[PDB]
């Protein structure tokens, strides 16, 4: 929660309001935007289980 | 510096398309106020209209009558008056 | 290996056997090694390059 990526922020005010207290682990946000790089994604052996 | 942005919360027609993803609605609603979002003009109303959101996507599911719903939850949210 | 077997002193036991053991890795590895100058580029996303 405690920075910038207001994408889930929306997430967590609708849960709260809800009452719904509730958070997705996701990815970094930005490491999924590290994928975007990966060399381009030329990194990708991510072999995610 | 991955991207750029303007005024917020006062984000413009993306704000009233956050206070429509700011709301409770389904798929199908939210898909729905979007289209009426993103057809808004710079006059602030809404620039096409439900038929043609519904001709673009030729989606029976998507009816007039759950579009005009969808909108009318979003016809006063994020001011008073958008997608007019 | 043979090189390493055979030829054996304080300077000869260095710098072969990194090399072998970097060898086998990229064996281990099996990628084509002529992605060191590669054939494409990464692009930034416009939501990647800022204004």
């Amino acid at each position: 929660v405690k920075s910038d990526d207001v994408n889930g922020r929306t997430k967590m005010y609708k849960n709260i309001v809800d009452g719904n207290h509730q958070m997705e682990p996701g990815m970094p946000e930005s490491f999924n935007v590290l994928l975007k790089e990966i060399r381009s994604l030329g990194i990708n052996i991510e072999l995610e289980d | 510096l991955p991207v750029y942005q303007g005024e917020t919360t006062q984000t413009l027609q993306d704000y009233l398309m956050w206070q429509v993803e700011l709301t409770p609605f389904t798929d199908t609603d939210r898909a729905i106020a979007t289209s009426i979002v993103d057809a808004v003009d710079d006059t602030g109303y809404l620039t096409i209209q439900i038929e043609d959101i519904v001709d673009s996507i030729g989606d029976d599911e998507i009816g007039l009558e759950e579009v005009e719903a969808v909108l009318k939850r979003i016809q006063r949210f994020d001011p008073v008056g958008v997608a007019a | 290996r043979e090189e390493l077997n055979e030829t054996n002193s304080e300077t000869k036991r260095k710098k072969l056997t990194k090399r072998i053991k970097l060898l086998e890795a990229f064996v281990q590895s099996g990628n084509k090694p002529e992605w060191m100058i590669l054939t494409v580029l990464p692009v930034l996303p416009p939501d990647l390059r800022p204004l």
